[PDB]
């Protein structure tokens, strides 16, 4: 029970660590794309 | 004895119901066809009237 | 004899053509014509003897070279006890079809904020009947007061509460500015004071005073009705010493309203598309809000914070003005406890061992620190449960829960919701009761009583009815 | 003659008046108690049913 | 009255025709395109104003600038072109309004689209117009009833409020929509006036074909008898798509102000804001975030806030409105369903997950919320609603638990299961409205346990043959729930004593 | 004459100054002293005599002040049974090299839509033999269908497996429209349609229009090639009377075409840089796609999902005018099932109980049920296996993949790149298929052998051989 509960939490937390680091990059991403959205509306209102 | 007296009752006042609602269907659905046929015929005045402009 | 003229309307901006003596910014202009009194406030002198302004009315029914008349004075409004108990609009106009308001004088609507050296600032508890509010974020009788609240939160029918628990008798007037909201709330809120008899049509009665800024008014009146009220209570604090309650209702639609007419005003957006201006907009407004040497206003004034996301700058902005700070938490009302006050992110100025008593700070972290630490437990509890947890955590998330259950207080303004009859709690009370839960005086009876309940005694008293009961 | 003239009911007019009476009827007579489906199996009560009319 | 009468009176109206003609100030358009017209001269021209070009189309004057005028397109724009004749008729825009309205199919501007005949009215009231003030208004204490068990139960709508039907594409919107018409269609039959509830439905952005499947529904149920449908298609202009809502609105204030009861449907308003945004951008206004016009906020809120419960004086009617709005992913922390939501009372979140779980109608009760609340319910409903929330809170609780497993409390079983029941309970299929006093019955039964004996799969055709019992022999319970509008205790009694009664008698898996 | 005048040349922006006389709106021009005659609609009258138009041909070449000629009508494309078999340009011109196309009149491209008095409904289901797309989102013939997907995904397949299962046995016209695309497509196309016997250069045979607007065309033709073709459809759907397949590729185009160009015109960015006619110029080719008494139109269009943002103006609202929805998700095609086509997000408004049998209903309801409760723990299955999992739950998922498996099928088309022959399911088969694999029939089997399978039959042998071998 104790080999195999230590080997399930550390296949559980390699695969918590690998989703975990996918969705920083689409949140990195998404923080470029934020920036770039406002920014250009701030330039259409000036633009006029 | 009640079971039946008791349905003969309530069905005759459910044949009472059929037939005063079919009496007044009747009226009411002939109204409805006398309404139409004097709008028809008010509607072939105004038809008439169009019809003298266009000539 | 009116010496501009229309020349250009877009939407809501009007522009007037003037030939000589051109008004002061902010000035008050009345064009003749028009079906209903429509006021323009001189905003930008653009040159060639324009300028350019934002209409009060709907601005449909224009006409290019309608002429206007300039006052020569901004929007005055009219100020003294004939306002009480009567809904004014935001040029002065009553809309309570109660007939004309009788006002001694008309004071402007722009005015300097009090100097720094007669500001006069003090420090007083304001019992407000609520327990939650008194323990952990105590009101400072003439400071700020923010609810921070998203969309259909609680922090409409808060207001109500506060106005039923502090309004009433209260020696000095009261004032009530409600911008942007929509109208059913106004229309019943105004039953609800004459039913209450917080206002009537006997002069001489009504100690409060009703301002409405509600949708249906367009752009730019939003913005500048709120000053309106202020006026109000500016006039009962300086020609009197009496100490006015001013209940604003939320204000994010005021920085919303500018930012409705600041493109076409010729600004560029910011980063979230309000106007440049929104601190120094909302500074001028702040600032004038505070007591002085002549009176004191107690300003009960909420923020709607859109899609519950309080790092927008209109709100981010308001917390450095705000005395006292009740921040709504949409996750408290989803469990069901009213009012649904975020105890962490709530704080107030007055929250210090100095101010306050030493025993009313200690119990007050108190609840915090043991709220904090069970919040971490719940990663731990999700995966394990309460039961894999220790002697010392189980104890630490059973007060807990009892604490936060106990915050919940049915008002009478929840009554038709809840069905439960409202209920005053004073401080004496209300900081024994939370001192003895985190003692242990409660511990062992059930979690159910310690909810929706005013002092630590019904909550015994409950509990002991529940065993005899079964 | 406005009698007639404003109301001009149709032979096919009041035939269809006719039809919704003797349907409404048919409807009446024809429609059958709805008890306990699988259960109602006895001879006597299939055959009241059958005639019922 | 006589033929000869009524003619007599029919010619005389004939004869008493008048038409004055008067000078109107005419201009040129300096330029044409995207639907947007700017004039020259064309002076003493008021916003708004109606003006009409050569070919015959209308337009409306919006940006009245000091060089020329911005006019819109209210209508196709090939035939104009420049310098051509532009003439001010001299009246706001308006929509004609009346009884006739009601079983016809107009557009943006009023026009009937359905081809059967010209419109026969005589009054006309201006599209935009101020709404009532505080004191007009008065308390919503009156219920609207949808016809959804889920709805008419948790999220009580009165009449005179606003309700917002968000949810995602295909999530049933506009089958919500549908049902509450169809509910009042009985009310309708009923001589009933206090009940009647006239309804209007405006469509903005939507295909011809899917608003022809919508008239051919309310047709076949005849529903259409008391439907107003005002389209305004994709094809159509943006002004059209931007005027629709507040000229079916128009309509709406007819009943009100005569102290009738109409429901108004805007149709998903994202599509006003697109032609909105479309309308501001071509007229070279700066654009705010997202590239919509500033006073984007007042569109809506003006739009909305128009709905309300007159008073007495006035004659008491009221305006409901049911705003719909269309997410592009579930997320609800856009610009325009933010400013939406606040602007409505309660707003009904529908959620992808429950529709295709089987929880149709998908209703998120989580997150819906009344301001009304309980005020409009009626008696023998506030009493079963107070329960049947509290049971289905506690039921979302276990729903994480049943995955855990392991082992499972007897009280525990009880909730887990008595919530199952509710749900399966609320469910209902589309096109196929619920009167209010039935669903009392049916979810007095859930709240009350008896639907824990039965299957759960059982538990939906159960409601279907309790109903249809009721009605045959009980009959006299159902008159006085509906008359007095309040569950009596001998109501209570016989009610409680025939539900567990009828579950033995029915065939039905009673093993839980 | 030559009336009009180049006035300035901006990529595909061509202004003509006129001396009098000037053109309607979307009014044909044509350049003179030019190869490659070059056409251009009239969009905007900028004022003084000088209207803007769109180029359709590349405009390298033109001089400022090159006449221009006034042909007084839009764009006519020659329409009729001369079209049929023969490709088309976006203004008309054969570019097949097959000759002069035959046709009796020539149809203006630019036409109002049909009005709401002449509307069909048509509900007849459209047997196309995929399963996954018959249970789930049925297509109905006379109704506008969609297939949404990325860069890479399954589009242009499946759209050659649809020609080559409904086009072929199609007994009325078909009308084929390529808009930005590769040309390599529409030889490919060309030379399969021939060979396949659909078109012949016989005449009275080629039941069959082609069209193409491929990428190698400048902006403003990608724009109105689909006005082209889609004039050619309305005729045979008007005069003709009978049934027509509107093969619409990949329409994205058409929308980001009308972008390119719009900044060119003036017009303000959208808020994610489209045009703000973007709903406006779309519902007017959306609007058109429609069936009525005349005669039906199933058309299938192709949306590119740009980014996979299906958040994206452009996609968003190509969903209010479509009847049946397939979106096609990436995710599945890295798993290998082939069509990748999503069943919880291909929405139909053929699925109803009344429309289709109640069973079929059932069963796909069933189905979406199974796949959406999988669906909701795929989060912790990724965290942790499924062996922790409950009883009930693992069942789910393990018939969930079991049906997942076996909706991909192998393609005829197809057949090149997988290697194995393609499948057609019958609809019998299809709803009788997943009704056992529901009840549990295929359980015991492994999953790999539904991978690619036609019936569920088919399934069986190979999963009962996989256990016999072991
Ligand atoms: N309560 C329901 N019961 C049974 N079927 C339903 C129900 N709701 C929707 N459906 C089915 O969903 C499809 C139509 O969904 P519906 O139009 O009602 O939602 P919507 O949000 O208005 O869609 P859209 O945003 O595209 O207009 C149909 O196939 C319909 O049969
Ligand atoms: N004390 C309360 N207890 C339980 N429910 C409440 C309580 N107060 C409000 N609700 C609910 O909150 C809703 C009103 O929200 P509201 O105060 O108007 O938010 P907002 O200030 O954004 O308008 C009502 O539907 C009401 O039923
Ligand atoms: N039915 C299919 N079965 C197996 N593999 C396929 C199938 N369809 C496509 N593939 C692969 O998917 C790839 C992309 O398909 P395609 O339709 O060309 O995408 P796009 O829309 O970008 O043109 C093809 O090159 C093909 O190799
Ligand atoms: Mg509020
Ligand atoms: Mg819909
Ligand atoms: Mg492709």
């Amino acid at each position: 029970e104790q080999a195999s509960r230590m080997n399930a939490m550390e296949n559980a937390s390699k695969n918590a660590g690998e989703i975990l680091s996918k969705l920083t990059l689409d949140y990195n991403k998404a923080r470029q794309a934020k920036i770039t959205m406002e920014l250009i509306e701030i330039i259409s209102g000036a633009s006029i | 004895a009640d079971s039946i007296n008791n349905f003969l009752a309530n069905e005759y006042l459910r044949l009472q119901s059929h037939i005063t609602s079919r009496a007044l269907n009747i009226l009411k659905q002939a109204q409805a066809y006398e309404t139409m046929n004097q709008a028809a015929l008010l509607q072939k005045l105004i038809d008439d009237a169009t019809s003298a402009i266009d000539n | 004899k009116a010496n501009g003229q229309v020349s250009q309307v877009i939407g809501a901006v009007v522009d007037v053509q003037f030939e000589g003596e051109l008004p002061q910014i902010l000035n008050a202009l009345e064009v003749q014509g028009t079906q209903h009194r429509l006021v323009l406030e001189v905003a930008q002198h653009l040159g060639d003897s324009r300028v350019r302004t934002i209409a009060m009315d709907s601005t449909e029914g224009l006409v290019r070279g309608q002429p206007v008349v300039d006052t020569g004075l901004p929007i005055s409004v009219p100020v003294g006890p004939g306002t009480l108990g009567r809904i004014m609009n935001v040029i002065g106009e009553p809309i309570d079809q109660r007939g004309p308001i009788k006002a001694a004088k008309l004071y402007p609507i722009h005015r300097d904020a009090p100097s720094f050296t007669d500001q006069a600032t003090s420090a007083e508890i304001l019992v407000t009947g609520i327990k939650v509010v008194d323990l952990l974020a105590p009101y400072a009788r003439g400071g700020k007061i923010g609810l921070f609240g998203g969309a259909g939160v609680g922090k409409t029918v808060l207001i109500q509460e506060l106005i039923n628990n502090v309004a009433k008798h209260h020696g000095g007037y009261s004032v009530f500015a409600g911008v942007g909201e929509r109208t059913r709330e106004g229309n019943d809120l105004y039953h609800e004071m004459m039913d209450s008899k917080v206002i009537s049509v006997k002069e001489g009665e009504s100690r409060c005073a009703l301002i409405f800024g509600q949708m249906n008014e367009p752009p730019g009146a939003r913005a500048r009705v709120g000053l309106t009220g202020l006026t109000v209570a500016e006039y009962f604090r300086d020609e009197e010493g009496k100490d006015v309650l001013l209940f604003v209702d939320n204000i994010f639609r005021f920085t919303q309203a500018c930012s409705e007419v600041s493109a076409l005003l010729g600004r560029i957006p910011s980063a979230v598309g309000y106007q440049p201006t929104l601190a120094t907009d909302l500074g001028a407004l702040q600032e004038r809000i505070t007591t002085t040497q002549k009176g004191s206003i107690t300003s009960v004034q909420a923020i709607y914070v859109p899609a519950d996301d309080l790092t927008d700058p209109a709100p981010a902005t308001t917390f450095a003005h705000l005395d006292a700070t009740t921040v709504l938490n949409r996750g408290l009302t989803e469990l069901g406890i009213y009012p649904a006050v975020d105890p962490l992110d709530s704080t107030s100025r007055m929250l210090d061992p100095i101010t306050i008593g030493e025993e009313h700070y200690t119990v007050a972290r108190g609840v915090q620190k043991l709220l904090q630490d069970y919040k971490s437990l719940q990663d731990i509890i999700a995966i394990l449960g309460v039961d894999d947890l220790s002697e010392e955590d189980k104890l630490v998330v059973a007060r807990a829960r009892k604490v936060q259950k106990f915050l919940s207080q049915p008002f009478f303004m929840s009554e038709v919701f809840s069905g439960i009859p409202g209920r005053f709690v004073n401080l004496k009370q209300n900081i024994a009761s939370f001192k003895a839960l985190l003692e242990g005086a409660g511990d062992e009876y059930p979690e159910s009583c310690f909810y929706m309940k005013g002092d630590l005694e019904e909550s015994l008293a409950a509990g002991r009815a529940d065993a005899l009961k079964s | 003659q406005e009698q007639a003239n404003l109301i001009g009911l149709t032979a096919e007019q009041l035939k269809s008046i006719k039809e919704n009476d003797v349907r409404a009827r048919k409807e009446f007579l024809e429609s059958q108690p709805k008890l306990d489906n699988n259960l109602k199996n006895i001879e006597s009560v299939k055959k009241i049913l059958a005639t019922w009319g | 009255l006589s033929t000869g009468e009524a003619s007599v009176v029919l010619a005389e109206k004939i004869k008493g025709i008048t038409q004055q003609n008067d000078i109107t100030e005419y201009g040129t358009v300096i330029s044409i395109g995207d639907g947007i017209a700017r004039v020259f001269g064309l002076t003493k021209v008021q916003a708004g104003e109606m003006v009409e070009f050569k070919s015959g189309i209308r337009g409306m004057a919006l940006n009245l600038e000091t060089d020329n005028v911005g006019v819109v397109v209210l209508g196709n724009d090939r035939d104009i072109k420049e310098g051509d004749v532009v003439k001010r008729t001299g009246a706001i825009v308006d929509v004609p309004i009346g009884e006739a309205m009601c079983g016809r199919v107009f557009d943006a501007l009023g026009n009937p689209i359905d081809g059967l005949g010209p419109l026969k009215t005589t009054q006309r009231a201006r599209v935009e117009i101020k709404a009532p003030g505080i004191i007009p208004r008065q308390s919503v204490r009156q219920p609207m009833q949808t016809g959804i068990k889920c709805v008419d139960s948790l999220v009580p709508i009165g009449r005179g409020q606003r309700e917002l039907i968000i949810g995602d594409r295909q999530t049933g919107k506009t089958a919500i929509a549908i049902d509450t018409i169809l509910n009042q269609k009985e009310a309708f039959n009923t001589g009933d006036v206090k009940k009647q509830l006239y309804c209007i439905y405006v469509a903005v952005g939507q295909k011809r074909s899917t608003i022809a499947n919508l008239v051919s529904i309310l047709k076949q149920h005849d529903c259409m008898k008391f439907t107003i449908v005002v389209c305004a298609t994709a094809s159509d202009a943006a002004p059209l798509q931007f005027l629709a809502p507040y000229s079916g609105c128009a309509i709406g204030e007819f009943f009100r102000d005569n102290g009738k009861h109409a429901l108004i449907i805007y149709d998903d308003l994202s599509k006003q804001a697109v032609a909105y945004r479309q309308m501001s951008l071509l007229l070279r206004r700066p654009p705010g975030r997202e590239a919509y016009p500033g006073d984007v906020f007042y569109l809506h809120s003006r739009l909305l806030e128009r709905a309300a419960k007159m008073n007495d004086s006035l004659g008491g009617g009221s305006l409901t409105a049911l705003p719909v709005i269309e997410t592009q992913a579930g997320d609800v922390s856009a610009y325009i369903p933010t400013n939406v939501i606040s602007i409505t009372d309660g707003q009904i979140f529908l959620e992808t997950e429950l529709f295709y779980k089987g929880i149709r109608p998908a209703i998120n009760v989580g997150l819906s919320v009344s301001r009304v609340g309980s005020a409009a319910q009626i008696k023998a409903m506030k009493k079963i609603a107070g329960n049947l929330k509290l049971t289905l809170a506690t039921y979302r609780e276990l729903a994480a638990f049943s995955q855990f497993g392991s082992d499972l409390d007897a009280k525990t079983q009880q909730q887990l299961n008595t919530g199952e029941r509710l749900v399966e309970m609320l469910k209902q299929n589309q096109y196929t409205p619920m009167k209010v006093e039935e669903q009392v019955c049916i979810i007095f039964a859930g709240v009350k346990g008896f639907l824990d004996a039965l299957v759960t799969s059982e538990v939906l055709k159960f409601e279907k043959k309790f109903l249809e019992h009721v009605r045959t022999n009980h009959s006299a319970l159902l008159k006085r729930i509906r008359d007095s509008g309040d569950l009596s205790e001998v109501d209570t009694n016989e009610l409680n004593t025939i539900i567990p009664l009828f579950i033995q008698e029915g065939g039905f898996k009673l093993k839980a």
